[PDB]
RNA sequence: AUAUAUAUAUAUAUAUA
RNA sequence: UAUAUAUAUAUAUAUAUA
């Protein structure tokens, strides 16, 4: 997977988050990580086949 | 911790009776395990009190042992005489050295008996043996001693450390126990009672000898060691030069294969470029009579590991050969007599045979020098140069004077010879000229000091009136300012790292050029200086004179002018036995305000004269002309290849074309480096003298023993950095006794870990080495409050000084020459700047330094209860840390090493990273008061002064500005755009660069803004809160690299910082400082 | 201003960042004030 | 009726409420909470039944 | 007359006066209180009269 | 005796 | 009963009846 | 349809250098 680490960063780019200001894009961030990345791939294709 | 497990083998070892006890104190930051530590603390006492043992109760206290961390150790020792002599026997098995005679050209330099140096009792000077150390020789011999029982059963292979740590130490005990280990004083001054039998430096002897067998490796290390102990016991003048000699030779025979380079904006490149080493056949003809001068001298084992070097003549085998130059510098400092320091110097031989026809043309060089550097400041008629009379007295250095004068302040009389202290009675008693300065002729001369170099012959130094600094600090202020501006004079390549400043060497090395240094073999007391010097610089005030149209700009160009028609003629005053002799001395004068900007005046017009002589014979073009005072190199493009036979001939033709001069040099010439301060460049890697005597100082300081433990720390990083490895269970068993301290009678109080390695006043030692740790856990920033509450005191000795009649006549008399006004706001800040000033004093500081100890043993002795919510750097970082995240990262190494001698957990980060490339400078901005106050008037007032102004009436701020001597219409521009109003959030900025650092003994050495340390941190940016995001991307680079100093590995950070928890950051950063923050959490 | 206390008792950080914008405004409201008496 | 903690949450970021400026939006998240909604729907309906 | 703390803090707000900058429009409050409406509208009756 | 200081030298490790 | 100049970098510390 | 400007705080101690 592309690190979980890098891609948030990223991702604090291409938004402009800024402190001072409550923004609905700090929100963008929340509930990623590598541990539901595999957790939604497999209850996508086991729910199918079920 | 590791420190505290040598702390209780210490005690085990140096109080080996049954009498003896040791009790643990404990604090801890909560408020259950501080009563678990009251308890604890009180029945240890109570127990130990009557014979008791303590067994029992740490199982029952286990609770408080495992949690609670180490406060201090208290020390019970019914010992009545010291058991030195006893275990010293056990070690004492060789042969006694016996010293030898013939081999000093002195009488008292010689090792004799001190009854047979010395005849009576009243004629005896410790002051040319004394080490001047705040420890002792029987508390050295203890910590090798403990050191020697430790690691008795080793390995295989840590066992040959401890076996050549233990014949080099049977040469040492075998000799101090033929006349028995002296008995100091409580002043750490070896009286003349007991070193009646001794013999003279024996004690500065076995110094420096305990000094070499802690740092003593390998078995390159114990050849050398074996041959400077013993013959440091017999000669201890030519000793310290035979050995460090041919390193000015040796420098010149390794190629260069890739080399470091700084290109001309002082920046750091790496080249490739291969040059070979050329060195003629008078230099092996003046190297081997470099290697018979240390055959005579007895040593053998060392020329047979440089002439083993000189069939390789590689880069790889050249750490051995700064192995040996720098071991040749810790066999103590040659400290002589007053009388034969200066006699030795002081005597030269002029002649009227000297070409007259390029002096004139040196005289010339040094006139269009001066001229050239005051151009400027003189013609636009100068804020600085205007007040020439002020500006040297309101900063006016408070080092010493000539004299010792009875000071009288209101009620307590002082002996004191401080500079800014002669100024205050002066002006009090109205024996006070501004105009006019004394002359030192034969009717009062100049007085004299010294300064000991560890491997040179003992100098002389000039101390001269307080009237030659205020008729010079103006002028020479502002040819301070051109020397930072020019690529010539070293005062621009002055860095904090090393490979940028002195990497212009390597610049024009290539295989048709020619690098020059010379050294002067006395740069004062040459003839080139008496005359041809001072009338150089006279008519260049002449034609200064002409350029301005002041009263005032001209009468202290008159004055400058008039201080080197007094020094053409001198007269220095040195007392021998009961006369005073005054010798008469025109030469250059080592100790004024012009020393060092007028040596690279002098020495820079003085070679360019002389390649200018040497271009009759070879037709060459020169690329730069670096000059330091008397260390300069030239560096030559020729047109053909260099050849062997262009380095000699322009070696014995800037040699004897110097000799036109009557100026007596040595004249080196290579192509692959030089050494040009004690930092030598050596086939592209740079190699550091790391010498510094741990256990000798040159002088007795100003400081007590909890400083000077700091400064034989501070002197082991110094030294292990620069590639002289002494052993860390030595220098912390040397901590351990220099941080004693005695409560009473047969009781020692011992800190532990946590009150030596804390980041506050009273630091002495980093737990890891190279590093700054700030403790964010919750027992040590806890403590590092109960150390910051103490530190603020006060000493009577300035209070009786602050309040005087003659004080405060010298403030008012300053503050009513500076302002035309009557506000009080500087009269309070001017006052505050010289109680400040007045730290010089020894009895003022002692009595600061002395009264922060003795309020911390009221705080050692119990566990802390102290409680404070200040914010500290240190709480800071305790709201930063639970938000990083660490992750094992691989980064391979890219760059390449350039200094050899470094340790291999530095080297790694520096192999990884890089190393560092340009000086980075976030200092933030200075407010816009202090560009209108420093502008106009020469009064440099503290941020904490300009932020009382901004907090006052609109009225109030322009009533201030005025003061100081700004126009109206620019105070009123100032006032009325509300740019006052903008500086508050620069001056409250302004703390925040001040905080936390990226130059330390080791840090600077790194690259920060590096693309392989941007590459793991991973931290997120938000826009707002401009000071939180400084402080997280360096917190963020100094934790990656304090992780892999430790470890050797490396971790790649991610710090998802909440927007919630900025803001309440954003006001602790601007809530460091005891001053009014808008912005504030609670 | 006037805000709930199911909000000033909160623990989310949604919850947290709007009390310490509503202080940093009341700590600059109060400061403009002064700002005119100077 | 929708959480009173979940609600000025909500409303904080529709408005984009800015610190270090003095909006006319900061008070708009005056006196909502849910006890001025049961004051408010009995004053409208007892009011009118009177 | 309107309280001067109650009108500061409603033309503060028309304004939208920004922190941590110099704008042009924290001079619009200056010189804005009782004692000063009370003695200009005295200053304009008072010189017409005499 | 110095069986104390094996006993307290183990505390601190 | 008590001697240690000047400059350049660097680090540590400090300002309050 | 619109997101401000600007490079040398001071003092003492300590080490490296001249
Ligand atoms: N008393 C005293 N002890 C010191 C001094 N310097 C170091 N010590 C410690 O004392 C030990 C050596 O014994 P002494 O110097 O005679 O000190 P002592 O045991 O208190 O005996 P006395 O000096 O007679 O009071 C060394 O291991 C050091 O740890 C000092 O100046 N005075
Ligand atoms: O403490 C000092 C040291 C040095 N200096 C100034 O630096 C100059 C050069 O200092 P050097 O140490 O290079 O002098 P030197 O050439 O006499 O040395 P040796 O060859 O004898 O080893 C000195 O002549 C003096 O002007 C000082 O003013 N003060």
């Amino acid at each position: 997977l592309v690190s979980t680490e890098a891609q948030i960063q990223k991702m604090s780019q291409d938004l402009q988050l800024e402190a001072l200001t409550i923004q609905s894009e700090t929100q963008f961030l929340t509930g990623i990580n590598s541990q539901a990345a595999n957790d939604c791939f497999k209850t996508l294709i086991a729910a199918m086949l079920s | 911790g590791k420190y505290n497990l040598i702390l209780s083998e210490y005690l085990s070892f140096i109080y080996n009776s049954q009498s003896a006890v040791q009790i643990p104190i404990y604090y801890s930051s909560n408020s259950e395990l501080e009563n678990r530590c009251i308890e604890f603390h009180s029945k240890c006492l109570e127990n130990s009190k009557n014979g008791l043992s303590l067994k029992k109760l740490f199982v029952e206290y286990s609770d408080v042992i495992e949690n609670a961390t180490l406060l201090s150790i208290l020390s019970y020792s019914y010992d009545k005489y010291n058991a030195v002599e006893r275990k010293l026997v056990k070690y004492a098995k060789g042969k006694p050295l016996e010293a030898d005679l013939t081999v000093n050209e002195l009488d008292y330099e010689n090792n004799k008996i001190t009854s047979e140096l010395f005849p009576t009792a009243e004629e005896y000077t410790d002051l040319l043996m004394d080490p001047a150390i705040l420890t002792s020789l029987s508390s050295n011999l203890n910590a090798v001693m403990f050191w020697l029982e430790k690691h008795e059963n080793d390995v295989a292979e840590k066992l040959k450390i401890y076996k050549r740590r233990l014949d080099l130490f049977t040469i040492v005990a075998s000799t101090v126990n033929k006349y028995g280990v002296p008995r100091h004083n409580a002043k750490y001054r070896y009286e003349y009672e007991v070193m009646k039998d001794k013999p003279y430096y024996l004690v500065t002897w076995a110094n420096s000898s305990i000094e070499m067998l802690m740092s003593v490796f390998s078995h390159e290390d114990y050849l050398i060691a074996r041959e400077l102990i013993v013959l440091s016991y017999s000669n201890r003048s030519t000793l310290a030069k035979l050995v460090s000699s041919p390193m000015s030779i040796l420098v010149a025979l390794v190629d260069i294969n890739g080399t470091f380079i700084t290109n001309e904006e002082l920046e750091l490149e790496f080249s490739n470029k291969y040059v070979r080493a050329i060195v003629p056949d008078q230099t092996f003809d003046e190297l081997k009579q470099m290697l018979d001068n240390m055959r005579k001298a007895g040593l053998t084992d060392i020329p047979k590991m440089i002439q083993d070097w000189l069939v390789d003549c590689s880069i790889e085998k050249f750490p051995l050969m700064a192995k040996i130059y720098s071991w040749s510098f810790h066999v103590g400092f040659r400290k002589q007599k007053m009388l034969d320091a200066a006699l030795d110097q002081l005597k030269t031989e002029y002649t009227e045979d000297v070409d007259d026809e390029m002096y004139r043309e040196y005289t010339m060089l040094i006139r269009d020098e001066v001229v050239k550097m005051l151009e400027e400041p003189v013609k636009h008629d100068d804020h600085l140069l205007q007040d020439s009379e002020l500006a040297g007295l309101l900063s006016m250095s408070s080092a010493s004077n000539g004299e010792s004068r009875q000071l009288k302040f209101g009620r307590k009389t002082i002996f004191s010879t401080k500079k800014n202290m002669h100024v205050m009675d002066d002006m009090a008693n109205g024996r006070y000229t501004p105009g006019i300065i004394p002359p030192v002729n034969v009717d009062k001369p100049i007085p004299l000091g010294r300064r000991d170099v560890p491997g040179r012959r003992t100098r002389i130094i000039f101390i001269l009136p307080y009237e030659y600094f205020i008729a010079q600090h103006a002028v020479v202020e502002k040819m301070l300012i051109y020397a930072k501006h020019t690529r010539e004079y070293a005062e621009f390549y002055s860095q904090s790292n090393q490979l940028l400043s002195y990497g212009d060497v390597t610049r024009f090395l290539s295989n048709n050029s020619m690098v020059l240094y010379t050294d002067v073999s006395q740069w004062d007391s040459s003839q080139h200086n008496t005359q041809p010097f001072r009338k150089g610089i006279i008519m260049g005030l002449d034609m200064l004179a002409n350029m301005t149209n002041d009263a005032r700009v001209i009468q202290t160009l008159n004055l400058y002018k008039q201080t080197q028609i007094n020094l053409m003629d001198s007269y220095v005053q040195i007392p021998d036995g009961n006369v005073i002799k005054k010798i008469q001395y025109g030469a250059v004068a080592s100790g004024e305000k012009q020393t060092k900007a007028a040596n690279s005046i002098a020495n820079l017009a003085l070679i360019k004269t002389v390649l200018s002589r040497i271009s009759n014979k070879y037709s060459f073009a020169t690329k730069i002309i670096r000059v330091d005072g008397d260390d300069n190199y030239a560096v030559l493009q020729f047109n053909t290849e260099v050849t062997k036979q262009m380095v000699q001939d322009v070696s014995n033709d800037v040699r004897e074309t110097y000799a036109r001069m009557n100026t007596k040099v040595k004249a080196l010439v290579s192509t692959v480096g030089i050494e040009i301060a004690k930092r030598y460049i050596a086939g592209g890697k740079i190699f550091f003298r790391a010498g510094i005597n741990l256990l000798n100082n040159e002088k007795k300081g100003q400081s007590t023993q909890w400083d000077q433990a700091a400064v034989l720390y501070s002197n082991y990083i110094v030294n292990r950095l620069r590639g002289f490895e002494t052993d860390r269970e030595f220098i912390l068993t040397k901590i351990m006794q220099m941080t004693s301290v005695a409560i009473t009678g047969s009781l020692r109080l011992f800190p532990s870990e946590r009150v030596l390695t804390t980041n506050s006043t009273f630091k002495v030692f980093d737990s890891e080495d190279f590093i700054i740790e700030y403790g964010t856990t919750d027992d040590e920033v806890y403590i590092q409050r109960a150390f910051m509450s103490l530190s603020s005191q006060k000493s009577g000795i300035a209070d009786e000084i602050a309040a005087s009649s003659t004080f405060k006549n010298y403030v008012s008399r300053l503050s009513e020459q500076l302002l035309f006004s009557k506000n009080n706001i500087v009269s309070r800040g001017i006052a505050l700047t010289e109680k400040a000033k007045l730290n010089s004093y020894a009895p003022i500081s002692l009595e600061k330094r002395r009264a922060q100890i003795s309020a911390l043993l009221t705080m050692l002795q119990k566990p802390v209860t102290f409680k404070s919510s200040k914010i500290t750097i240190n709480d800071i970082l305790r709201d930063i840390k639970p938000f990083f995240t660490v992750n094992e990262a691989h980064l391979p190494i890219q760059y390449q090493k350039f200094m050899p001698t470094l340790p291999d957990n530095v080297q790694y980060i520096i192999q990884c990273i890089g190393s560092r490339t340009y000086q980075i400078e976030d200092d933030g901005s200075k407010s816009a008061i202090s560009r209108l106050i420093s502008k106009y008037s020469v009064y440099k007032p503290s941020i904490e002064e300009l932020y009382k102004v901004i907090s006052l009436h609109e009225n109030e701020i322009q009533l201030y500005l005025i003061s100081l001597g700004i126009p109206k219409i620019d105070a009123d521009t100032y006032v009325g755009s509300k740019i006052y109003s903008q500086d508050k959030y620069r001056i409250l900025e302004s703390y925040v660069y001040n905080l936390l650092s990226i130059n330390y003994g080791c840090y600077q050495l790194f690259d920060f803004n590096s693309p392989d340390l941007e590459k793991l941190i991973r931290i997120p940016f938000k826009g707002k809160i401009p000071a939180v995001t400084f402080i997280l991307h360096l917190y963020a680079k100094l934790e990656v690299i304090n992780h892999a100093i430790k470890n050797g590995s490396w971790i790649s950070l991610f710090c998802n910082y909440p927007k919630s928890e900025m803001i309440k950051l954003w006001k602790k950063m601007w809530n460091i400082t005891s001053l009014r923050s808008p912005y504030t959490n609670a | 201003i006037k805000i709930a206390d199911e909000v000033k008792k909160s623990n989310k950080e949604e919850s947290k960042q709007l009390l310490e914008v509503l202080k940093t405004k009341e700590e600059h409201q109060k400061e403009v004030q002064y700002e005119i008496l100077q």
